[PDB]
């Protein structure tokens, strides 16, 4: 696994101060002190809408960074990468996909308490009556540790029935859910005949009703989306899979209220708590001029969370505009509601301590000359391209029969794939030649 | 702890600072200076009560971040409740389910609110016992000043037993539809009367009216499956029927507002619409902000004011913001940290103040968290002027990243 | 087990050389060592 | 109940000469342009004519839109008026041949005689008689109806789950039946009439109800039920054999004397905003002996075309649908018009104002618009009444121009290019 | 069996060693040898599989083997390896996402491999008695080795009867599932034709063991895994293309259950190739999504042909060499494929008119390498299956010269049709 295996944290003192080479990264001190305040703004849980802007020249570690504030955050907190090409969706509105990312963005740690029957049913008798159809079920449920007869709903009969069971097998039911599960036929009757094609499952142990407590974690893009496209049961919902289904196009009226209204009388209870994340989003410069103009209110809002955008352009222009340019591609009404986070160009000396630490994350012994002539090489060329020849030098050594990568290696890989500005050169001699 | 709403850019704002006079106060409510503009605002906020006018469009330009977001939610926040602000950004009605002039008119429905009032008994105590007879029933409630029995129909005792048939549960009982809703294990058991005749108001937009009499099912307005309301049967119908409702004691009109923000983005489509939108009895006022000067409307080379046509800016009224001064700005900083958790020095916030009239206020506004976290770092308690200038170097702006771009990058 | 061993909380309570916390962290270890779904079963998962 | 922008107008002051008076039916101004509005609503009372469009042609802030509106009032209730923004073409549901059709079919209207009768009342038996008829007993205030339904109906009660003690409506025409509640005595109080409802329902309907009703089929008991959800959204009604057979059985129904055809009005606005294939297809259409009469309005002068971007043309409308098009020409108010616009606006607002500030308020209307003259009425009154004065003094017209900016002071401080 | 010889049918794979060095003219590829050992390095690195996400753009003049390797790459890597080609053009859907499009086209090249054991019974039925009253019977099992007899219960009856299996008859019981399945007919499934039989197809019984543990392998591309998670209607793989799996815990949740499945062993990864050509139609939005989607660990390798040099990057106004923006060339590692020499024109003629079985004489190869050199290499090779069709006509053995020429006079090139549109020709 390559590309982001390397950095795993900011590397930052306990005074916030950036540390030489630590947790993967070596140089960019000033951009990663500077994260470091990002992280503790994400983890205060007091803010909302606040955008940073890692800007810099491809292959400067600004996506390593964006990466490095997830690992500090940790896997608690919902971080949300996005292109901001997603914005192009051909089944909801443009705006509607940023929205729903921002929604999502925003996590929320609930715990809830379930109900499960479960046993070695013994018998199921339908009580019948006249409407004249079912109107109740009898089902003793029996267990290592006790037995219960007890009163379901005719739902719960049909969808047994649906999952084809019998007298004698073990069954798994839920109350709050209502799905019930065959888990298969009870152990003791394996020995009934030679083979059958019945799962067999022993005596489900416990008590036959048990309540338990679960504390899941789920994001407001969630309940957002179990509300706006409803599966539930009891009923024929399942219509769902012909009535619509694109994504539902959601709408602010039960955005903005039922589904914060239910999460707030969720919270101020003490069942939930919210947890809001990170919303990442690389490659911003060819978002239209409506997504950057949506952006004013998105981050103007007071729910919105902590947004991180990735600017790897100069000055080009603007898209969706198509007349007028501005700088990192994004107008400046948006660009004067982030905080700009510049990406220092690497040098040689901090380009051969990032080769070093990505030859021995991908299990890679290089030897001393190898890494060295690496460093001239990635002088001649990019970052990015002197650390992907890594591998290949690694493959070739492997076939060659030594235990290290020596100079001949290197040169070898390096003469057999060329870089950008080499291939650009090519062209550029080829003119009329290439179509 | 933490609620769903947090601090946010415009959190501060409680609403307009005026006196009984409309006179705007010199910093109050969270609004400072700006006295034109929001004495201009608090004009249009008084004639929307009023709401005896309808089309009226007020549009708000200036600067690009003079509180002009600021004045249409301290507009709002003084509106209050029950009284529809619909706020879009002009990006909002560019949508693949509906063309751009349905959801204009989509949120000009939204912007108008109905009135209604009704009177409904209402049940609520602890349940007792209950008994079935496979059918009808009776049920035993109790409230902690009386109890009383009652003979139950099939819907009713059917509905309790769905439930735990023992006593535990405290339930309403609406008479008029009947629907259960216990509140818990008796949660706490209710006093007063157990059935209580209670008034029920709804303020209930002509949109949401459109999308519950245009289908069956057609409570759609959760999802956005009102793919183009047909204006034959349902919209006109609706008005009329309306216009009945009013002018015989059902129900009142309550004119709503619409914030479009940044109606640059709208197209000359939007703007020939908007021409006749807000010329209908039904047509509620609305408020709209700017921040480009003469440019092209997006759909021709026609470079206009704010990037309106002239055939629609005649329809309406403009309002101009001045530019804020050091005092302003300083009393906006310093109401930012009283509305967050932060206190600066008095050098700090002279400071932050220089910095956010040497480049732009929302500068100054955002460094004020960072110089925050900042401090409380090198674990002090006030924001010092040697953390601001740590915040001012990590932390670039617009002014000093565009001129930082002396090495070439990708375009 | 290995985290359970290693939490000082555990080691103090070993330290402390009452009968009933050095037996019951035994119990535990020896639970641990059944395959320690009786120490902590793997959950169900149901939406919300 | 609210006032409105064209709230004002009552329709064309007009004489019994055809001749426009100088201030009358809240028009003022204009009087060659009320009087071939005048002309051409003749037509529209004649409804002998078909395939005519009419086009207001003015600058902006002229009463081209009052002048339709007035129209539409003068012409009344009975006949259809259909307003359209040429915005709205623009459709993403259906195309925009097809919206401009269905507009077209729309403005006409069609009243017809409806003798329909329907008995009510609060059941006191059913007895079905495999079921030659139900004897049904309803209950009202006028006394009790012993009633025979068809076995069809029998179904329908059935459906509707009414029993002894309900109040019922039950429509002789169709077998409707429709359960309202169970009786007071029991909820819905007692009817108090004749149950035997007979009463003449001369209510209008659009010849597009008509394509609606059979665009898509209303029923069930079949697989056919699923249709009811989908969305339900509007698509092409096909012009060879739906429309067609709509117009014949529409001239079955009025040769045998049921139905009564009323040629509605069509009024779109901002004409230049549609395209070129919606102008060409427009004039192609407008040509047929079904189309109505219609009424363009134009806002700009010469300019280009959308779709085209390479040809001009006077009002953004190709030569080919201006000719056949008679052109009304809307020209600006003098600066006494423009007063006695402001003062009819004021009066009929209900505002009161003093000479010198209507008379500063016409010079500032003279000034920068009357439109913007119009608008700076509502809050010169609002400040009035703050400051106690039930009236509008100088002092208030003239302090509300300057927390009101207008769009040539606005573009004057936009020209700082920030 | 009837698969046509196409363009790419004569390579069947690199000719490459066991150290990854090119021979001349081996297992159909020649020439190239920069080329085809870079194309052997990132093959032996995919066979691999220890990195996830890496680009390659073969460039090259057109006509000069890019699809060729790329294709002697897929046959070298064979089955049991994702190998997905897809033209730049390919993507722009009308139903979904340019981005989606590239998420499908990234995740239906890596492999997911569930292994089970899970043990049957294989043997050849001798008799099924069952006596209906619930219905009991007995069920005679035979192979080569032993025989056995089984009580069957009422479901493992059932199955039996919907199967309709009978004596003689060679089967599978899945015990697990009780799933039954008949491979064929023995040569005692004689059903001694007396009535209307029209099957007499027999087989050798099946031998070794009667309960014998055999190991399944199930297979399937995260993009199935995703696509039929996606919604209850889990047919869409086959049924039709209707897509757009929100990028919701379907997604996350799929990768989330694989990593968890590689760590506890239940099937680790396959990863696989994606092999892009003709690149430069692909849009500005989804090279700047592939500049991150190629970060993702779940990211199968790409390689990307490339004929165009310095042109405007599509839907806009850049100019970048290889039609793609410097920020995904960055990436990449560029592999440029080298024009093909007089004697490597002829010895791809020559293995292109033997693999699609046509004799030419020496002078016939000397003319076509000689209008191969003169004229596009692809219009050399087409000439040879024209020339073929005269011969044939005329009753000869192998194409002469004279043919050739025929056929080079019958048909017209690019440069000699645009030297013969001297008219107007409806420009
Ligand atoms: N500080 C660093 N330490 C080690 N490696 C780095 C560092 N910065 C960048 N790299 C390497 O450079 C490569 C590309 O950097 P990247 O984060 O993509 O820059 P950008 O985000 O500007 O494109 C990464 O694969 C990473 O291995
Ligand atoms: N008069 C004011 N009083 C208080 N806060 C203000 C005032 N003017 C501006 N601000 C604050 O300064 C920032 C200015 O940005 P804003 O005016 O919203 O930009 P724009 O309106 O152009 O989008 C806002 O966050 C706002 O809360
Ligand atoms: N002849 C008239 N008499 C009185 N008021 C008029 C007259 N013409 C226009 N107005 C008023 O001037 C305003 C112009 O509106 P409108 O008719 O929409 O202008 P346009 O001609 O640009 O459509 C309206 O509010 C209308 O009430
Ligand atoms: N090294 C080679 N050995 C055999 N055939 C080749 C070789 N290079 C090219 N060809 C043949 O040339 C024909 C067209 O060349 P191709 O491989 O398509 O190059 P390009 O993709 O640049 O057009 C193919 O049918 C291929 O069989």
């Amino acid at each position: 696994i390559a590309s982001h295996s390397h950095v795993k944290g900011l590397g930052l003192d306990e005074s916030g101060l950036a540390k030489q080479a630590a947790s993967g990264l070596v140089g960019q001190e000033n951009a990663r002190e500077a994260c470091g305040v990002i992280v503790e703004l994400i983890k205060s849980k007091k803010m909302a809408g606040r955008a940073v802007l890692l800007a810099g020249p491809p292959g400067t570690g600004k996506t390593a960074l964006a990466l490095a504030i997830a690992q500090e955050l940790g896997s608690k907190v919902p971080f949300c990468p996005m292109v901001g090409s997603e914005v192009y969706s051909t089944e909801i509105k443009k705006t509607e996909v940023l929205m729903e990312n921002f929604r999502r963005a925003i996590g929320l740690r609930i715990k809830e308490t379930k109900e499960v029957y479960e046993g070695e049913v013994t018998e199921l008798t339908p009580c019948e009556t006249e409407n004249k159809t079912i109107s109740h079920v009898i089902i003793g449920l029996k267990t290592a540790k006790g037995t219960k007869q007890l009163k379901l709903d005719p739902s719960i009969f049909e969808s047994l029935q649906k999952e084809r069971v019998e007298a004698g097998d073990v069954i798994y039911i839920e109350a709050n859910s209502g799905a019930v599960k065959r888990q298969g036929r009870c152990d003791t009757y394996a020995t009934e005949f030679d083979l059958e094609a019945e799962e067999y499952v022993p005596l489900p142990k416990g008590d036959v009703h048990k309540k338990k407590e679960i504390i899941q974690d789920v994001t407001l893009h969630d309940l957002d989306v179990a509300n706006a496209r409803p599966q539930g049961g009891q009923d024929i919902l399942s219509m769902m899979g012909q009535l619509m289904k694109p994504k539902k196009t959601e709408i602010t009226d039960k955005l903005r209220g039922e589904i914060n209204k239910v999460v707030n009388k969720y919270i101020d209870q003490g069942i939930a708590e919210l947890v809001p994340g990170v919303l990442f989003v690389d490659e911003v410069h060819m978002l239209d001029i409506e997504c950057f103009t949506y952006l004013h209110r998105a981050l103007e809002s007071s729910i919105a969370p902590i947004v991180i955008f990735a600017s790897n352009r100069g000055n080009c222009v603007i898209r969706g505009t198509e007349d007028i340019t501005s700088p990192h591609g994004i107008p400046l009404d948006l660009l004067d509601r982030v905080m700009i986070i510049r990406t220092m160009l690497y040098t040689p000396q901090e380009m051969k301590q990032i080769i070093k630490i990505r030859a021995q994350t991908e299990g890679i012994n290089i030897s001393e000359e190898a890494l060295n002539h690496l460093g001239e090489i990635g002088t001649k060329t990019t970052l990015r391209y002197s650390v992907q020849l890594l591998t290949p030098a690694n493959l070739l050594a492997k076939i060659n029969g030594k235990d290290s990568i020596e100079k001949e290696h290197v040169e070898e890989i390096s003469e057999l794939f060329y870089d950008a500005k080499s291939s650009a050169k090519i062209l550029a001699d080829q003119q009329d030649k290439y179509m | 702890v933490t609620r769903i709403e947090r601090i946010g850019a415009h959190s501060h704002i409680r609403g307009l600072g005026l006196d009984d006079a409309l006179e705007p106060r010199q910093a109050s409510q969270g609004m400072v200076g700006q006295l034109a503009a929001r004495r201009a605002a608090g004009v249009v906020l008084e004639m929307i009560r009023e709401g005896k006018i309808a089309g009226r469009a007020v549009l708000i330009a200036g600067q690009p971040g003079t509180g002009k977001t600021a004045i249409a939610m301290g507009m709002a926040q003084a509106l209050g409740p029950d009284t529809p602000f619909t706020a879009i950004a002009g990006s909002e009605i560019f949508s693949l389910e509906m063309s751009k002039t349905e959801a204009l008119t989509q949120a000009f429905r939204r912007s108008i609110g109905v009135r209604i009032k009704e009177e409904t008994e209402i049940i609520e105590g602890e349940v007792v016992e209950i008994q079935i007879d496979r059918k009808v029933g009776k049920l035993t409630l109790k409230t902690t000043e009386m109890e009383t029995i009652y003979d139950l129909g099939t819907k009713m005792i059917e509905s309790l037993t769905k439930d735990k048939v023992q006593a535990g549960d405290v339930i309403t009982i609406d008479k008029a539809t009947g629907k259960i809703s216990k509140l818990g294990r008796s949660v706490q058991c209710p006093d007063g009367e157990l059935q209580k005749r209670k008034e029920v108001v709804h303020t209930v937009s002509l949109h949401e009216i459109d999308v519950i009499n245009s289908r069956t099912q057609g409570f759609l307005a959760l999802f956005s499956g009102d793919t183009g309301e047909i204006k034959s049967e349902v919209r006109e119908q609706i008005n009329a029927k309306v216009a009945e409702w009013r002018e015989e004691g059902k129900a009142e009109i309550i004119p709503g507002v619409l914030f479009i923000d940044e109606v640059h983005m709208l197209d000359i489509e939007s703007f020939s619409f908007l021409n006749r939108a807000l010329e209908s009895d039904m047509a509620p006022v609305l408020i709209m902000a700017t921040n480009r000067g003469i440019t092209r409307i997006r759909g021709t080379s026609y470079q206009s004011p704010h990037g309106i046509p002239i055939d629609l800016l005649d329809r309406l009224l403009i309002v101009s913001t001045t530019p804020y001064s050091e005092k302003d700005t300083k009393q906006i900083l310093r109401i930012r940290c009283e509305e967050e958790d932060v206190e600066m020095s008095e050098d700090a916030y002279t400071v932050l103040t220089r910095i956010g009239l040497e480049t732009s206020l929302r500068y100054a506004i955002q460094l004020i968290t960072a110089a925050s976290l900042v401090c409380r770092k090198r674990k002090g308690t006030e924001v010092q002027v040697d953390d601001i200038k740590r915040v001012y170097s990590l932390f670039l702006d617009e002014s000093r990243s565009t001129q930082y771009m002396k090495e070439y990058q990708d375009a | 087990y290995d985290d359970f061993m290693a939490q000082t909380t555990t080691k103090e309570t070993l330290a402390t050389g009452h009968f009933m916390s050095v037996i019951n962290i035994l119990m535990q270890l020896r639970k641990v060592c059944n395959h320690p779904n009786l120490f902590d079963p793997r959950p169900v998962t149901s939406p919300f």
